[PDB]
């Protein structure tokens, strides 16, 4: 199709997925990976747009339609709107290829943990220092959706 | 207009040892979606990808070569396809050679040269869709100071010294690597008032290549703009990281040029 | 090389991990400690030969090199073998409409799988998959090499 396309997932270091849990608005984002989500559906997916300001962007979820949000030392999904600045970010490259998510309004970059005694992480904001630990870690790729996948060859 | 079109930019590098793969991997991501790219410039292109097929259109009237090739994104069944302008510069290892990958077919196609062009250095390519020219350009690596006689030349050639009325009525658009930063092309550029005042150059505020450094933009001149005005253009530049769904096959990341919202 | 533009450098093979995209599970090495990031690094370089054109499938003949050994990944992989033999570590990228790629042996035309954690197989899919839509099983993404990473700053 030509939609698919359209979609991808920010994946950690880990595999984790970031993603909206609770599907209800104003509710924080987690990481898990496919594995351990596979009935969370497309609510994994996102579509990154270009965001009120030039070089920022803003991610919308593709089966919920809203959008990431800076809010506190997390990260929620609300209802989208170009004028709110926190549901803005920058897609910093790295010298590994990766990225770093930082935060407009915050200035703050998407954080999580790659190691966990359970099967996610969870996302926080924090100072961006490009950590790679393996309870604080900053990059993320930007990876195929979770969809299935049409060969074009 | 050049605001109708999303015009992107990604120097890949391309050599005997990985050309192909950035190919299917890289510039497959540049081009899908409902963001991607309706033209896209393409630096160092080594070969083109293996299934592109060269049309019988002879558009090279000079001697530097430029080809035409369509190339199917999709199966023969559901085809997706794009043209390609290709220059094979690079006689020597085929790796320095310059493209422009189109959805739409170009009404024409040009090949610019600078005072060292037929010396050592690159000329620009381009193509017209409409009333719309698009250049792509490799400026020399060392400082890329062939980019303001590249660009002065291309001035002359459509804006100051057309060799037709219709000409001062296109806009162009210069993309590609201009191997020094904006501001330092910029400050070169204001040496000639009459370049200066009729472009606009445009580009990214974050690194384009993993030395940090920014050296991928676009400077351009909107025909309906008027002179010393052109910096009320609607086109911003950013790195086009939004279309990738791989690691970026280059040390150069793709950079988008679009209208503002 | 003997490139007419000597002011361009030679630029090296891109470094990459290689992940299904149902575990996102890295393909590791066996020449760094599995403890050691590097264990999954490995180089994009593409297979320039012509013995593999019957079933190529219109996908791009690829090699994952070991970073700075003449070692390449092989299917039935302890670890990695010689890159002169081909016919065990030749793979073939499929290209999809989701950025995510089928990854099929060059010699059989097989279809690399992983099916869960340390699970990893070569099974038939057919004679073409053009068209064809698969499950995150058949699914890999080349991504960033795994592992530290600097912000780039202008």
């Amino acid at each position: 199709p030509s939609e698919p396309s359209n979609f991808m997932t920010l994946m950690g270091q880990n595999g984790a997925l970031l993603t909206v849990w609770a599907l209800a608005k104003r509710n924080w984002l987690w990481a898990y990976p496919n594995i351990y989500s596979q009935d969370f559906g497309n609510i994994r997916n996102w579509k990154i747009e270009p965001g009120k300001h030039r070089e920022y962007f803003r991610f919308v979820n593709q089966s919920l339609g809203t959008c990431i949000e800076a809010y506190g030392n997390g990260l929620i999904h609300d209802t989208c709107s170009l004028d709110k600045l926190a549901q803005e970010f920058e897609l910093l490259p790295t010298d590994s290829g990766a990225v770093v998510i930082k935060s407009v309004s915050q200035g703050r970059c998407v954080t999580y943990n790659p190691v966990s005694p359970t099967y996610y992480s969870t996302v926080t904001l924090s100072t961006c220092d490009g950590a790679t630990e393996p309870l604080r870690d900053q990059t993320w790729y930007l990876a195929p959706p979770v969809l299935e996948a049409t060969a074009v060859n | 207009n050049l605001s109708d079109f999303k015009v992107a930019t990604w120097n890949l590098q391309g050599s005997s040892a990985v050309n192909e793969s950035k190919w299917n991997i890289n510039v497959r991501q540049l081009l899908s979606g409902e963001q991607g790219a309706d033209i896209l410039m393409v630096q160092e292109a080594g070969s083109l990808p293996s299934s592109a097929v060269r049309t019988s259109r002879v558009i090279q009237h000079g001697g530097t070569p430029i080809e035409e090739y369509t190339w199917n994104l999709g199966t023969r069944s559901r085809p997706n396809m794009v043209y390609i302008y290709y220059s094979r510069l690079d006689v020597g290892a085929n790796r320095v050679n310059l493209a422009i990958v189109s959805r739409r077919q170009a009404d024409e196609a040009f090949i610019v040269h600078s005072d060292s062009s037929v010396l050592q250095s690159r000329p620009a390519v381009g193509i017209r869709i409409g009333t719309d020219v698009f250049f792509t350009v490799h400026a020399l690596a060392t400082g890329g100071s062939d980019a303001v006689s590249l660009i002065r030349n291309i001035f002359t050639t459509f804006t100051s010294s057309p060799s037709s009325p219709e000409r001062r009525g296109y806009s162009w658009m210069v993309v590609g690597d201009f191997n020094r930063a904006p501001v330092n092309l910029e400050a070169a550029l204001r040496q000639e008032p009459a370049v200066s005042e009729n472009t606009i150059i445009i580009a990214p505020t974050e690194p384009t290549h993993r030395s940090g450094n920014i050296l991928d933009y676009a400077i351009l001149h909107d025909a309906h703009l008027p002179r010393r005005e052109q910096a009320r253009e609607r086109i911003g530049a950013s790195l086009m990281l939004n279309q990738l769904r791989s690691q970026i096959t280059s040390d150069h990341f793709p950079v988008s040029f679009v209208h503002d919202r | 090389d003997p490139t007419t533009y000597p002011d361009v450098e030679l630029s090296p093979p891109p470094r990459i991990s290689l992940r299904s995209l149902l575990t996102a599970q890295p393909i590791k090495n066996d020449h760094y400690d599995s403890h050691n990031y590097l264990s999954t690094h490995w180089e994009l370089i593409d297979y320039k030969g012509k013995e593999y054109e019957k079933l190529r499938d219109g996908g791009t003949l690829v090699q994952f090199k070991v970073v700075g050994a003449a070692k390449c990944f092989a299917f039935p992989g302890e670890g990695t073998t010689d890159c002169k033999d081909i016919d065990h570590t030749v793979f073939n990228l499929i290209p999809t409409n989701t950025g995510a790629f089928l990854i099929k042996d060059a010699l059989l035309g097989f279809c690399m799988t992983s099916h869960d954690f340390d699970d990893l197989r070569l099974e038939p899919c057919g004679i073409s998959v053009s068209g064809r839509t698969f499950s995150l099983a058949y699914q890999w993404g080349i991504l960033p090499p795994f592992g530290p990473s600097k912000i780039l700053r202008p």
